[PDB]
């Protein structure tokens, strides 16, 4: 009827806390999440390494990025690290998280942010130079502006991380879609949206 | 596929708008002149001669690069050169230039950028793609580590929080340094511009843990060092 089942849990990865719970430090981007996380102060740390141990794979790629840009990135990954309120996205591959629904705000501010910054593919999920230990832009791929391989914010929410996100035509307070970022100050919008979905009325 | 850095100073647009509108009348046929801009202009956007290059180059670098470029170009226009001769010299100078300023790129790179090594460093880069100017974060691990301190009874014990490379990180606040009591709570003790703590004639009581917390304009702290002190009775 409601799906508790599917509330205040984390995904079986292999960063994941098993259960979420408070954290008296979390790092920078991470801090909205120390209330109730899925990450631990390392993995906080971690998000916002270049290069973060956590997936090994290069944001440089195609020289640094702006850090407005930067930043969208790391709160990306808090998100997924830290979030307790990912349940009705989780599926099987172990773990991962399929089609959440990002406000068109949190995919339009990533956009806009990312511009300027350059890449060279549109398909991050795979098909890299990989011989470094690091992906590398395979031989022939073009370095330009992120709105050339986004043309969209969708494009971008969707395709950097293997549709882990949706970009939603619902816009931020439906209680509809989920914020990767919110101020701490005025507490969690995402909790209502598992709610929601977890009985998915 | 990327510009040439050195145009992200003013005085080097402004020196070639120079050249194109005060030199190229008086020293090339105009039939020439669209198109030797056109041929300019692109050698200015697009640098290929880059170690993976990151796109970025701090004010230092990019200055060394322009007054290098302006100097010589100068000397090619005060030195009133005209037709293929200087259609030559200039093309000439400005692949010479792109590989000097290759090198100090180059040693940017490994001199200069996130020289810290610990901790986080933030420092204003120029990123050359757009010319526009921001302030990266340089991670390295989290932690400083500790220090082993044994001083003593009775001399003065000073905690030494400062590296290197802090006067030259932007956004930096306060040094913030805490005592670490066996219950788990701490004391402030000291909060300030000042990169050590000095305490005098240090009895066994002073025995025990210390940390340096060195304050950003940002959420968390630039470097975190702890002290474990021991009195030699
Ligand atoms: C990332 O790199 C490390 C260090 O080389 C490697 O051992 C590890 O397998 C990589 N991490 C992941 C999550 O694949
Ligand atoms: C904790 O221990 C310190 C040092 O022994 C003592 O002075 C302090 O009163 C204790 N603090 C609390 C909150 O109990
Ligand atoms: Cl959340």
């Amino acid at each position: 009827p409601w799906g508790d089942e599917l509330l205040n849990i984390c995904m079986n990865a292999k960063h994941h806390k098993r259960v979420p719970s408070p954290e008296d430090k979390l790092y920078e981007e991470c801090i909205p999440w120390k209330d109730n996380a899925c990450c631990t102060l390392t993995t906080s740390w971690e998000a916002h390494l270049d290069v973060s141990p956590l997936y090994n794979f290069s944001l440089f790629h195609c020289g640094l990025l702006m850090p407005g840009c930067r930043k969208h990135f790391i709160q990306a990954i808090c998100f997924y690290e830290c979030s307790p309120n990912l349940g009705p996205w989780i599926q099987p591959v172990g773990e991962r998280v399929v089609n959440v629904p990002l406000c068109q705000e949190d995919c339009e501010e990533w956009w806009e942010d990312c511009r300027m910054s350059y890449t060279c593919k549109s398909n991050w999920r795979g098909g890299w130079d990989w011989s470094q230990g690091k992906n590398r832009c395979p031989k022939g791929a073009q370095c330009l502006p992120f709105s050339h391989y986004f043309p969209t914010p969708a494009d971008l929410c969707e395709k950097t991380w293997s549709n882990s996100f949706k970009a939603s035509p619902e816009r931020r307070n439906s209680g509809r879609c989920l914020q990767k970022w919110f101020e701490p100050a005025q507490g969690n919008p995402n909790v209502a949206v598992a709610r929601l979905f977890a009985s998915e009325f | 596929r990327s510009p040439w850095c050195v145009i992200c100073d003013p005085s080097v647009v402004l020196a070639l708008k120079s050249l194109e509108k005060d030199y190229l009348p008086g020293h090339l046929d105009a039939k020439h002149h669209k198109a030797m801009m056109e041929r300019v202009e692109n050698a200015v956007k697009d640098f290929q001669e880059l170690d993976a290059y990151m796109g970025v180059v701090d004010e230092a670098t990019l200055q060394k690069g322009s007054w290098s470029l302006l100097k010589d170009l100068k000397r090619i226009t005060d030195s009133d050169v005209k037709g293929d001769l200087f259609v030559k010299e200039l093309f000439w100078m400005l692949h010479l230039q792109k590989e000097t300023f290759a090198t100090y790129v180059a040693r940017f790179q490994k001199e200069a950028y996130c020289p810290n090594k610990c901790g986080v460093m933030l420092q204003t880069l120029i990123w050359c793609k757009n010319c526009k100017k921001e302030v990266h974060a340089c991670r390295k691990s989290y932690d400083c580590g500790e220090r082993n301190v044994e001083v003593p009874q009775m001399e003065d014990m000073i905690l030494d929080c400062e590296l290197n490379w802090h006067q030259a990180s932007e956004g930096l606040t306060d040094y913030s340094f805490y005592r670490v009591w066996g219950n788990n709570t701490e004391t402030l003790v000291s909060k300030g511009k000042e990169a050590t703590l000095t305490k005098p004639m240090v009895g066994p009581e002073d025995a025990g843990s210390y940390r340096c917390e060195l304050g950003s304009v940002n959420s968390s702290p630039a470097t975190i060092i702890n002290f474990h002190v021991t009195v030699l009775p």
